[PDB]
RNA sequence: UCCCCCGUGCCCAUAGCGGCGUGGAACCACCCGUUCCCAUUCCGAACACGGAAGUGAAACGCGCCAGCGCCGAUGGUACUGGGCGGGCGACCGCCUGGGAGAGUAGGUCGGUGCGGGGG
RNA sequence: UUGACUGGGGCGGUCGCCUCCUAAAAGGUAACGGAGGCGCCCAAAGGUCCCCUCAGGCGGGACGGAAAUCCGCCGGAGAGC
RNA sequence: UGGUUCUCCCCGAAAUGACUUUAGGGUCAGCCUCAGGCGCUGACUGGGGCCUGUAGAGCACUGAUAGGGCUAGGGGGCGCCUACCAAACCCUGUCAAACUCCGAAGGGUCCCAGGUGGAGCCUGGGAGUGAGGGCGCGAGCGAUAACGUCCGCGUCCGAGCGCGGGAACAACCGAGACCGCCAGCUAAGGCCCCCAAGUCUGGGCUAAGUGGUAAAGGAUGUGGCGCCGCGAAGACAGCCAGGAGGUUGGCUUAGAAGCAGCCAUCCUUUAAAGAGUGCGUAAUAGCUCACUGGUCGAGUGGCGCCGCGCCGAAAAUGAUCGGGGC
């Protein structure tokens, strides 16, 4: 909700920002292909996510919109589109953590998730932890 | 603090960084560009009186023979809270003008 | 903990990589080196033993290092290890992370609501010859309330906490 | 030769901030005064002149400390001149040279020419 | 005589100059691509010499906002131009 | 706009910039050719010296950001209090063409060298071009549409619709055609026949005619590797038999007393342990193991990456991988 825009398009190469890890939650939803996510997908997915297991946990969305898409009205050449009309949307590229839950059982988390993925434009994988930190 | 570096404005060589300080008042011909220094006359760590201004002449005396000797003449002023006043080097001989 | 580590020549570190080897280093104010484990090897020993407890390491050569590891790096595209530096321990007090256990459970149950592992495990300043496994936890007497954080912890003896104090290491909230 | 200190330049934070004791014989400063020079939109505060009684408390100088700041490898990757495969495509990968940024180990409370005064 | 551009023409918009970006780490670089200015102003807002150093934040202060003016620390530039 | 007449030889473009009542026209520059003149200075390469601000990356400023903490202020009863509704501020995570603490490869230029080339440089005569196009890479516009559209570096076509391959086919792969030969080696791509040259020699995979070019998403389709159980505390499949007692605790009970729904998850006690996964109505009342003996005496259940394949898969004149046929 700020900021002059109304930006240019750009491109996603490879995914040196596509896989991060596990910050919060216990389980979590990285994803496997790059790809522009409309807010209208995070939520539809968010939504489902907690709705999937009514009064749980907590549900963390790592990713966020920010980039304002643009669209022509149904015509033809003159100046960039009125750009937005449908929104704006977040930039993921392969590997990035979406979603990530916590606070439940991995037989509840888990099946969570899958769901998600399958609002999300996207393929997806799904992980643990244990893994990265920086103890010794 | 003073910034004040009334000098860096110092472009034509040859330094006359003077130094006053509550008794004693030191002159001092510097070359830049090849940080050295060659002709140099204090106060009483020369010798001389007890009287700052008096002093403040007899002491530029100094310089200027002192200099002349290994060549020297063209240059410019110097010292930055310097405030040209009371301390003085208002004598013959170099060609710092003033 | 330990595991073989074969010392690493200097070529091709892909080769290893691909070949199954894990590139990896060992160093300190003395000793910098380059190793290489296995997989299935580090594996094995990391996915539980992390870099909480202490590494020795079996040099083919007799050697037998105390060690613990500083950072381990990752090939975004599906977590896979690609480098590993070790910190070769000897007596001076050293920096270090520390699990910590969150026991019992704190009023937040009857309308829900769920802690959040603020930091799961802090680093205290510690000498080698003591290193606590993992520290405990006494809260369960808050609710969706406030939380704990800094000096709240029965850090025992060479624990002068290695932090703030500040650091909000726990959390109860609410649920969806 | 090696110490101490007053001027100065250079490197341009590894010399910084903040702590901790020290230095007054010399230097330096603060001090002693406002008659003269000259002073502050009002103040000798600052500029300035004349004096040296008192002081090292300020300020500066010199040491020690790592808590902040600054520096900071090696490894390893990202990316990439050039060359080149796979797949329908979206994209993935190799060969040959280059190679960070973050982060780790760790370093640092300076270094160094010139001229002076003192043992 | 009743202009040109123009993802046909008309309608619409535009037409010179300045500044970012696009622009792919020398320059230069398109599109009816993104985004803002100019068609003036200073007789001091110009010379030179000599001085001073900001904005904020924190306390403390009669009237006094949440900055009127004062005093005290902190503040290398985020003010000014 | 159309037309423009004999022959051979040599070199050979351009479809860009600027200004144009200019936009399918023109002037100058750029690229071409000829003459003369200067002679190693050319392109490209090596080693040095600076310039730079992209790709990456990073939040130190500009902004944006999810969660927690702390906290002016601001709602709600109103003092205490209460969910980040929420300023700054600190963390944890991040994002940016018009952000940068940082920063490559690379590019530009100067010097010293290499480099005799249809290289250069100077002057002058003659031009044409100023309608490009595809492909690759980097960006805008578009809809991460177009044989779309604009630029940037390169290339090829243009002018190489001359030659080999790709079934056919300006620009994809190979390669720059003075001419002749019933000579040889090789490119690409090929070697079952049409159709030149292996039905070549090992080692594996696939049974759809996949190969013979469709997606999310699906399935004990196959073949190869891995980790967790756990099997004389000898069931993994038939199979016998109990199908335990306070369990029949919660709003709603009209009924939860698993076999309504929101609150439990203790106990008694052993065949063992259902805090009950399951067919129901009015609960309840019955059924099977989710546990255990007898024989039976052996590999069985649980997740996961990899190779190939399968479902997802509907269009119009007769069909087919170029065909035959594998």
């Amino acid at each position: 909700r700020m900021k002059y825009r109304k930006q240019q398009r750009g491109r996603l190469k490879g995914a040196t920002k596509g896989g991060d890890y596990v910050a919060f939650g216990d389980y979590g939803l990285v994803a496997l292909e790059p790809a522009w996510i409309t807010a209208q997908q995070i939520e539809a997915a968010r939504v489902a996510m907690v709705r999937h297991f009514r009064r749980g946990g907590k549900i963390f969305i790592r990713i966020f919109p920010d980039k304002p898409y643009t669209k022509k009205p149904l015509e033809v050449r003159m100046g960039k589109g009125k750009g937005n009309v449908e929104g704006y949307v977040a930039v993921v590229k392969p590997g990035r953590v979406m979603f990530e839950v916590a606070g439940v059982t991995e037989e509840q988390a888990m099946e969570a998730l899958r769901i998600a993925g399958h609002k999300l434009p996207i393929k997806t994988k799904i992980v643990r932890r244990d893994a990265y930190d920086e103890a010794q | 603090k003073f910034r004040v570096r009334n000098r860096i404005k110092r472009t034509g060589r040859l330094r006359l960084s003077v130094f006053r300080s509550l008794k004693h008042i030191y002159a001092q011909i510097i070359d830049d560009e090849k940080g050295v220094t060659l002709v140099s006359a204090s106060s009483l760590a020369l010798k001389l009186k007890g009287n700052k201004t008096e002093v403040a002449r007899q002491v530029g005396r100094a310089l200027a023979e002192k200099a002349l000797a290994l060549g020297i003449k063209q240059v410019a002023f110097d010292r930055g809270p310097y405030k040209y006043h009371g301390r003085v080097k208002a004598l013959a001989e170099g060609a710092r003008e003033g | 903990y330990r595991l073989k580590a074969y010392y690493r020549e200097g070529e091709k570190p892909s080769a290893l990589r691909r070949a199954g080897k894990l590139p990896g280093v060992m160093y300190n104010r003395h000793l910098n080196r380059k190793v290489y484990v296995d997989l299935v090897e580090f594996d094995k020993v990391f996915r539980q033993a992390s870099i909480h407890h202490v590494i020795v390491l079996e040099l083919p050569d007799g050697q037998s290092l105390p060690t613990l590891v500083r950072q381990v790096n990752l090939d975004k595209r599906r977590r896979r290890p690609e480098h590993v530096d070790f910190f070769v321990l000897s007596d001076e007090p050293v920096e270090m992370y520390v699990p910590l256990r969150f026991v019992g459970t704190p009023a937040g149950v009857r309308a829900g609501g769920v802690l959040q592992e603020i930091h799961r495990d802090i680093l205290v300043k510690v000498s080698p010859r003591n290193i606590p496994e993992f520290i405990e936890v006494d809260v369960s007497g808050l609710e969706i309330g406030d939380s704990l954080h800094a000096s709240d912890l029965k850090l025992p003896p060479g624990v002068e906490l290695a932090v703030s104090p500040e650091e909000t290491i726990a959390a109860v909230v609410p649920p969806e």
